[PDB]
């Protein structure tokens, strides 16, 4: 959703 | 489950990296994805991946299908430890269970059912 985002979950 | 990524990278700096990890972000989990071999759906990038805890496998499920483009017809499965994980599972929950001594949780990816 407007949280859980592809990139959300990305290694910093 | 054979992870390419341990191949890639030591014991030690796995863990290392690990611990450092859930201290900076201990609302988050260190997960290793990888595509279980001879899956035929696609690729993704990276295989390291740092995801909300609250995160459900039905949520990544979802997430991972938009990515890789997958049509209706194509069947996407988790495995950890060659098991596939309870939809409604969050991630937070597989980690405190299945998490490796270098911190991080290891998750294959597959259009079967069987790893
Ligand atoms: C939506 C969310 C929740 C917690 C941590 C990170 C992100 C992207
Ligand atoms: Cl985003």
């Amino acid at each position: 959703d407007a949280v859980y985002t592809w990139e959300c979950l990305a290694w910093p | 489950m054979k992870f390419v990524y341990k191949e890639e990278h030591p014991f030690e700096k796995r863990r290392s990296e690990g611990e450092k990890i859930r201290k900076k972000y201990p609302d988050r989990v260190p997960v290793i994805v990888e595509k279980a071999p001879k899956a035929r759906i696609g690729d993704l990038d990276k295989k390291k991946y740092l995801v909300p805890s609250d995160l459900t496998v039905g949520q990544f499920y979802f997430l991972i299908r938009k990515r890789i483009h997958l049509r209706a017809e194509d069947a996407l499965f988790f495995f950890v430890n060659n098991v596939i994980p309870p939809t409604s599972a969050t991630m937070g929950q597989l980690y405190q269970e299945h998490h490796e001594e270098d911190f991080f949780l290891y998750i294959a990816y597959s259009d079967e059912s069987v790893y």
